[PDB]
């Protein structure tokens, strides 16, 4: 899991 | 013949409550109306989605959960990291209602292009592309572009679906991983880090689907004319293998030179020969937005593309309107990019060009  | 653009004051002001774009929808709105260009479209109310339309894609733990926390707004909930809810998807009041009221405008839109009552239907407030089945992703709580494939798919054989947001279309490609009957074509910035994190130019898609999922990886300072080169020579070869029966566009304008997240360098006029091209091959055409952090260029942005769906020209002086002095300093409708440069060297664009190009040989 990224951050956007 | 006349172009339907889904809306309602109620449905710009759901719309407007969302905290990543606070009253976007409504600054969109109100310069297309500023430009007189909705009095030349068919306006339509969108329905609000009702649980089994939504539970199409989404699975109904995942939309339970959803409708849970949203009546107080409960952001400390045990499953909520399980179902993506955190700080890009936080569990705010009313986001079930939010949710549900663009699902519902995109499945309207989807049925207008069933029903024959267009040839393109326009709802620049969806295009939320990363939300997979159980999972809130990317500022997206539900997959409006899924919702309105699954609908197009009642009358369309072959559905294309194209992507032109900063970021990749992974819930849609998801989606459709494992099927030859949506292609979907993603153009997006591709580095490590870079959010989602997926969709190189290897990610073709799974068993029956595989060659059926396109990818085009792209650096930062991407403009117009190349842009433009790279898409039109995807979209040529993936039009004459695919042979679509329709076309979803998403258009998030978080590429267009300006945005915060200061990535591509992009202007409308560039996206607007991608969408050009497109038209052109006069099939059933579902329209959506995005991302787009720039409140005013993604405005301006949205204006000039319906301005192209029209066929029109708009004058270049913004008109005086309830955000009017958003526009500043310049007050104009077109965006000049910055000053910096484009990482895109031509070898590496040949390379995804010619990966690509062999890719869809496959497809027959
Ligand atoms: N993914 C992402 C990137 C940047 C953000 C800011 C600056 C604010 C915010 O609330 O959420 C963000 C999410
Ligand atoms: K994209
Ligand atoms: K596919
Ligand atoms: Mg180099
Ligand atoms: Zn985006």
């Amino acid at each position: 899991r990224h951050k956007k | 013949l006349v172009p339907v653009y889904i809306y309602s004051p109620e449905y710009v002001s759901m719309c407007d409550s969302l905290a990543k774009i606070p009253k976007r929808a409504s600054m969109v709105h109100s310069l297309i109306e500023a430009y007189a260009l909705h009095k030349q479209m068919r306006i339509v109310k969108p329905k609000v989605a009702s649980m089994e339309e939504m539970a199409t894609f989404h699975t109904d733990a995942y939309l339970q959960h959803l409708q849970k926390v949203s009546q107080e707004g409960d952001d400390d909930h045990p499953d909520s990291i399980e179902y993506g809810l955190g700080y890009d998807c936080p569990a705010t009041e009313g986001i079930f209602d939010y949710a549900a009221a663009i699902g519902g405008a995109t499945i309207t839109a989807a049925q207008c292009l069933i029903d024959g009552m267009c040839k393109v239907a326009i709802n620049w407030s969806g295009g939320w592309h990363h939300a997979k089945k159980d999972e809130a992703s990317g500022f997206c709580y539900l997959n409006d572009a899924v919702l309105g494939i699954l609908r197009l798919r009642r009358k369309f054989e072959r559905i294309l679906y194209v992507d032109l947001d900063l970021h990749h279309g992974d819930g849609v490609e998801d989606t459709f991983s494992f099927t030859s009957k949506v292609m979907t074509v993603s153009l997006h910035k591709f580095s490590p880090g870079f959010f989602p994190g997926t969709g190189d130019v290897s990610d073709v898609g799974l068993g029956k689907g595989r060659y059926y999922s396109v990818n085009v990886p792209i650096q930062d300072g991407i403009q117009d004319e190349k842009y433009y080169q790279i898409c039109e020579s995807v979209l040529k070869e993936v039009y004459q293998a695919f042979n679509p029966k329709a076309v979803v566009l998403q258009l998030g304008a978080d590429t267009i030179a300006g945005d915060p997240m200061c990535s591509f360098n992009m202007t409308p006029v560039g996206i607007g020969k991608c969408l050009k091209y497109i038209l052109q091959w006069q099939l059933a055409t579902l329209i959506l937005g995005g991302g787009g952090f720039n409140l005013a260029n993604t405005a301006r942005c949205w204006t000039y593309l319906t301005g192209v769906i029209l066929g029109k020209t708009l004058s270049s002086e913004i008109p005086d309107h309830e955000f009017f002095t958003a526009y500043g300093p310049d007050y104009v409708l077109e965006i000049t990019p910055s000053c910096r440069p484009d990482r895109n060297e031509p070898h590496r664009i040949q390379q995804i060009l010619n990966y690509i190009k062999g890719n869809l040989k496959h497809v027959v």
